[PDB]
């Protein structure tokens, strides 16, 4: 609920006739948008001064009404315009489509009896937010009777807050995006499409989006002269033939490096994600040495926990595994990460920023690494080095010179890691790489007004609050049009300790989120999520609520994000209150379920899918034994017994549902959906 | 040396009517034990 | 074009016509076949001599594409597939970033350029449309679809705007219903497509601006003043016109004060107060904002808090 | 003698906004060249 100004109420309560007045605050087309040109208007019957902002009376005939619930949907209104004026006819039909996608805010006002505006909202000491949105359509009916009375009326369709949500906002690996580089017509030109005005001079992602597939001829210093060692059985005899040592010799190899530009990740936890190649290149004399540069998740990473060299990780999973293939350490019961690689026989830790991991295997040596995303970080140190030296086949090929990784290719808000392969006789080529990364840094803010954002978190309210305040690679809402107390106690609801179970049970619990092998970690709900900015923010946001259920809504201009959840202080509603319709439906029979099928990645065995259906078995007696599955979703879990509780709490859930439906005056203003409602009825028990 | 004799698949069924069990843990990743879903010994 | 007679004739004559485009129609006994082409003589209607009722409805909004994929297949590898796929990055752009393909039928089509050229042609037309329907007397008798069409409305600013029929249908008593079609400026296949207009790129709308003076005033002891005062916030009104508040927060302090526009005078500071807070180092950031939401620069600063003084009579 | 190595694959969008050119026919269908589908140059 959107509490308002106690003086709201009293005078709601105390005056029954109301002289409501709408303001619309409307976004016209032209040239020079810092100069935005706003035209208002209202249906109030005299002009309306609104904090500076004269809004004229007329030209507003309708407006629809608002509607919202529980599921996240794109809300509409349309509201009309006389059609008899010609501004507004004009505009409409010769510039009707290029009002499209600009935007309009109705504000709702209650009028005193001296002209001024009742301070309803208490954030403001203003009126009540009503809609806000961008505009989508138009129409205008001339419609003409002979011998009568003609009709002209204008229609504006507009999409509530939440079509903000249909961008797709995420960083995209590709030079002239990320450095914002103007579209390019003919020849380049930098412009100000940057995210961020350190961008610009970040040419990180060069060498991103190529294809160099080419018959490289390399110059191997090796097998053309000098000693050789090959001794003849005989005491005299010897190898005449001077080989095996530095000096030229021509070798054609026939590179194929195809980098495409792929939306980057952003990971909310212990995940396994793949690798975005964003730089490749083998050393100017040995092919065998192959640079590539992968890009993962964005932001600052609390770390890489390990690496997957095709498909084969480089730490077994039980003490079976390690006799199939080598590995260092186990994951099952002591759960280290790759960060014991560096410091043998430590604790579980995620990796360092800026250090080198010399991963030695059968097949070859691998050395790594791992650049954690951050701010402001350096260029990679070691690349730099080699660039000075011109080591780089591509580099002398094309020409470049120190330029080539200059100190200026600092990947900024990336968590990328340098992977040198070692072509050899058993590992013939470059295999696809996947690493286990730790979550983006989260904040959490603490009730008192402390915030700590040190460490990746697995409530789903913090990481949907973060993904929600990120412009670079989410939506653009400020911190501002937030209840940050609700949002805390929200957050706290779905932090609840779960006793349905012990951590002992889970063995991997270092790669299913949990940072510590002893606290209390059961947590109600832990979303190890993997947001692919690829798809549409309505979609991420979408999936991340629907893992624990929550709904987002935005009436009277606040984002709230709420979950299904008693109140020991619920409205109280009267029926005679009521406008006196009221409609009590019965939706059990439909709604009756008592199985799901949980698809859920395990990391126990290499990340995939396990088809796991959980079922209640009363239910099914109940229900004749026939089957009755509830699509639920768990691409955001990992944790096995999350997911088991989840399933049968909303099983339980799914037993007992009635729709109730009535109206209520305009006094009760600012009901937000998912409110506890106490409603009292004494002719029916209530 | 060494002979392996095999049949059937395991059943992923659980039944969350009743308490969760680490058994259910061990039977749902392939580990080496007697029993079902709902109840699984693991060696 | 390969034509699998297996299929029926229907099928297989849709099959062609959608890969350019065109239309095939059966009115008064002749078989029509024409395509969205521009023409230099349209017929002349007016609203005057159409009936009174008239009824223009826009669809840009759902009919707005930006991509489309193409299973062309290519003679070079073997006539096997190619999943190519064409998008126009400013169209993107201006949409927000989302997808929108257009199913697009790339058989019978084996010049890659063709091809492109065909996508891109449909991507451009598909940007302005709008559905415009009326009713003619019977004097307009033999209006074919896709048939160029100049209505002309004075009330409107439409002077023998181009128009396309999209859907003729003759009635018993004479009254012919007919649903136009408007499209953008010179996206047919018939116009000539050179635009040289697009050169003035669209500039960035930011329409907010920051204080031009934001100050804090320590307030000297020895006056009664107000109690316990540690001080004020003032500054003078952000460059920008239409803000309803601005909001100022405490480093310590969870919610931001908010400030009210009440008064639309130039140059003149508006105070905000803090009050009963340590003597110290406090990060203020002035939150600025306007009408729309958008947000200015906020001014981070750390000044020294004053320690109140004048403090208030001994309670008891 | 011969070694190849390979990494990734051909990225078939192609952006129409942009004139055209027999860079995208280059790349579209696997020849040997450097460059992306919106500027390949062939060898």
């Amino acid at each position: 609920m959107k509490k308002i100004l106690d003086s709201a109420k009293n005078y709601l309560n105390t005056h029954d006739k109301l002289k409501t007045a709408c303001l619309i605050a409307l976004e016209l087309p032209s040239s020079s948008g810092s100069a935005a040109t706003y035209i208002y208007l209202t249906d109030y019957f005299r002009d309306v001064t609104y904090n500076g902002i004269l809004y004229r009376s007329g030209k507003v005939k309708s407006i629809s009404s608002h509607k919202q619930n529980r599921q996240l949907s794109i809300g509409s209104l349309s509201f009309t315009i006389t059609g008899t004026a010609e501004d507004e006819v004009l505009k409409l039909v010769q510039n009707g489509v290029s009002f499209l996608d600009r935007g309009i805010t109705i504000h709702q006002a209650i009028i005193n009896e001296e002209g001024n505006i009742l301070p309803v909202d208490p954030d403001t000491d203003g009126p009540l937010l009503f809609f806000r949105g961008r505009i989508t359509g138009g129409g205008i009916k001339d419609n003409v009777n002979t011998s009568g009375i003609g009709t002209s009326v204008i229609t504006w369709n507009c999409s509530n807050q939440f079509y903000d949500f249909d961008r797709v906002n995420g960083r995209y690996t590709d030079d002239a995006s990320h450095r914002g580089l103007e579209v390019v017509n003919g020849t380049l030109q930098p412009s100000n499409g940057a995210k961020r005005p350190e961008y610009q001079e970040d040419y990180g992602f060069f060498h991103s989006n190529k294809s160099t597939t080419i018959l490289a001829k390399y110059q191997v210093k090796e097998e053309r002269y000098k000693l050789q060692s090959k001794k003849k059985l005989f005491g005299l005899s010897r190898s005449y033939s001077l080989k095996k040592y530095y000096e030229t010799v021509t070798k054609e190899v026939d590179l194929d490096f195809n980098l495409a530009a792929k939306f980057i990740p952003v990971v909310y936890g212990v995940q396994k994600i793949p690798g975005i190649p964003i730089f490749a290149d083998t050393e100017l004399n040995n092919p065998n040495i192959v640079y590539v540069v992968y890009a993962f998740a964005e932001g600052e990473i609390d770390g890489f926990l390990d690496f997957y060299i095709g498909d084969s990780p480089m730490i077994c999973f039980d003490e079976t595994d390690s006799d199939t293939r080598t590995c260092f350490g186990r994951k099952k019961i002591v759960g280290d990460t790759m960060h014991r690689l560096a410091a043998g026989t430590s604790t579980s830790q995620p990796s360092v920023h800026g250090q080198e991991y010399k991963y030695n295997d059968g097949n070859g040596d691998i050395r790594i690494w791992t650049f954690h995303g951050k701010p402001d970080q350096t260029a990679a140190q070691v690349l730099v080095d080699i660039a000075k030296k011109k080591g780089f086949y591509l580099q002398n090929q094309n020409g470049n010179g120190p330029e080539y990784w200059d100190s200026r290719y600092k990947l900024l808000d990336t968590a990328y890691a340098i992977v040198r392969f070692t072509i050899n006789e058993n590992r013939t080529e470059i295999p696809e790489i996947s690493a286990e990364v730790q979550g983006k840094k989260v904040k959490v803010y603490n009730s008192d007004g402390t915030i700590k954002a040190d460490k990746t978190s697995l409530n789903g309210i913090w990481q949907l609050m973060d993904y929600l305040t990120s412009d670079r690679y989410g939506a653009d809402i400020t911190l501002d049009q937030f209840p940050l107390q609700k949002v805390i106690s929200e957050a706290k609801i779905l932090d609840i300790i779960d006793e349905s179970y012990q951590t002992s049970w889970q063995p991997y619990w270092r790669y299913v989120g949990w940072n510590d092998p002893l606290s209390e970690n059961r947590q109600i709900v832990q979303l190890n999520t993997i947001l692919d900015t690829s798809e549409s923010v309505f979609k991420n946001v979408q999936g991340i609520l629907e893992s624990f259920g929550g709904a987002i809504n935005n009436l009277s201009g606040e984002y709230r994000i709420t979950v299904e959840k008693y109140s020991t202080n619920p409205l109280r509603i009267n029926f005679l209150d009521t406008y006196g319709d009221l409609d009590l439906s019965d939706t059990t029979g439909r709604n009756k379920f008592n199985s799901v099928q949980a698809s859920l990645v395990d990391p126990a065995l290499s990340w995939k899918t396990n088809s796991i259906t959980f079922y209640n078995s009363k239910f099914k007696e109940q229900d004749k034994g026939l089957d009755k599955k509830l699509q639920l979703s768990f691409a955001n879990i990992t944790n096995y017994y999350t997911a088991r509780s989840y399933a049968d709490r909303e099983l339980k859930k799914s037993r007992y549902s009635r729709t109730l439906s009535f109206s209520v005056p305009y006094k009760f203003i600012g009901i937000e959906p998912n409110d506890p409602i106490a409603f009292t009825y004494e002719r029916y028990g209530w | 040396t060494t002979q392996y004799l095999t049949l059937g698949e395991r059943q992923k069924n659980v039944d969350v009517s009743m308490q969760a069990s680490s058994g259910e843990l061990s039977y749902l990743r392939g580990d080496k034990g007697i029993g079902n879903a709902n109840s699984f010994v693991p060696r | 074009t390969i034509l699998d007679t297996s299929e029926s004739v229907f099928k297989n004559v849709q099959g062609i016509l959608e890969s350019f485009g065109g239309a095939i129609n059966n009115l008064s006994g002749e078989y029509r076949i024409t395509v969205e082409k521009y023409s230099t003589n349209p017929l002349r209607i007016n609203f005057l001599d159409t009936y009174g009722d008239l009824d223009l409805s826009d669809t840009t909004g759902r009919n707005k594409f930006n991509s489309v994929q193409a299973s062309l297949v290519d003679p070079a590898l073997s006539w096997k597939t190619n999943s190519i796929t064409f998008y126009n990055s400013k169209f993107k752009e201006q949409d927000k970033g989302l997808d929108k393909k257009l199913q697009l039928s790339f058989a019978n089509i084996t010049n890659y350029y063709t091809a492109r050229s065909y996508a891109d042609r449909e991507l451009k037309k598909s940007r302005y449309s709008r559905t415009l329907s009326f009713s003619v007397p019977y004097k307009f008798i033999g209006i074919e679809p896709n048939d160029p069409i100049a209505f002309t409305y004075e009330r409107y600013g439409w002077k023998d705007k181009f128009f396309l029929v999209d859907e003729v249908e003759n009635t018993r008593d004479g009254k012919i219903n007919l649903v136009l079609q408007e499209y953008g400026e010179d996206v047919f296949i018939n116009s000539e497509q050179v635009d040289n207009s697009g050169n003035d790129i669209p500039d960035i709308s930011n329409n907010v601006l920051p204080p031009r003076d934001f100050k804090y005033t320590p307030t000297p002891g020895g006056v009664v003043g107000a109690i316990g005062k540690n001080g004020e916030l003032s500054w003078l009104p952000s460059l920008t016109n239409n803000v309803v508040y601005y909001s100022i927060a405490h480093s310590g302090h969870v919610n931001p004060y908010i400030v009210q526009q009440l008064e639309n005078n130039p140059n003149e500071r508006m105070i905000q107060e803090i009050i009963g807070e340590p003597a110290g180092l406090a990060i203020f950031e002035l939150r600025a904002v306007d009408i729309n939401g958008r947000r200015s620069s906020p001014v981070t600063l750390s000044v020294d808090l004053n320690s109140a003084k004048n403090l208030s009579v001994v309670s008891n």
